[PDB]
């Protein structure tokens, strides 16, 4: 649910379509 | 017989007592009943009474001293939580204008999530950011709302580096933000170490 998510977003740095980005 | 009504009282209003007394004797009074159902039907029908002595005193005396609950936050939303954990709720035509922070959580978890609600608080405190509202998932990932309405995106990882690498970033995120006349509406702090932030159009 979420969970895939944060996977998606921690695993692979991936984002959705609008938000900027920021590497640190 | 007389009722004699006594402690610090903000929710209670005196029809909420006698109302609990009626509804159980009769239209006619009360005295030599047992005042440990007395203490137990108050204890039953005010859910935001934390303490609650009855007492007979003669003459002819029944006395009532009170001690409410104190709410530091609602929880989920209709209820509400104190400093210690505990939980209850209040009628809600007395709390309408009311402005507490708001905490979230799975149905046993208030005083996880208080615990969280503190422990981040003291750190967003030291930067001078201020903490609105807090929800815990039964996963037990973190969502944050700053006083100025910027959501924080924790996930579950270490919740203190990732809110460290907000209080790092914000000054870029505010000049920027300012510069396309846009706010900020979110940061996603769930990467290794970056964060996404979604905008949105100033009000």
């Amino acid at each position: 649910q979420e969970a895939l998510e944060e996977r998606a977003r921690n695993e692979l740095s991936m984002t959705r379509p609008g938000e900027t980005f920021y590497r640190l | 017989s007389k009722l004699v009504l006594t402690g610090e009282r903000h929710y209670t209003r005196n029809d909420d007592i006698r109302q609990s007394i009626l509804a159980l004797g009769e239209p006619g009074t009360f005295m030599t009943q047992d005042v440990n159902i007395i203490q137990t039907q108050i204890e039953q029908r005010l859910p935001w009474i934390k303490q609650v002595s009855v007492r007979k005193q003669w003459p002819d005396e029944l006395k009532i001293h009170l001690v409410e609950y104190v709410p530091i936050a609602r929880w989920n939303d209709q209820h509400m939580v104190d400093a210690e954990g505990n939980t209850f709720s209040v009628p809600p035509e007395r709390t309408s204008k009311q402005v507490l922070p708001m905490l979230y959580g799975p149905e046993g978890s208030a005083n996880e999530v208080l615990q969280g609600y503190r422990e981040m608080g003291q750190m967003l405190a030291k930067d001078r950011f201020t903490l609105k509202e807090a929800a815990m998932t039964a996963r037990r990932s973190w969502q944050l709302t700053l006083n100025n309405d910027i959501k924080l995106n924790l996930g579950r990882g270490d919740t203190m580096k990732r809110l460290a690498r907000f209080v790092e970033l914000y000054p870029v995120l505010q000049q920027q933000a300012q510069t396309d006349g846009k706010r900020i509406s979110y940061v996603d702090l769930r990467y290794d170490s970056g964060a996404a932030v979604g905008w949105a159009p100033l009000p």
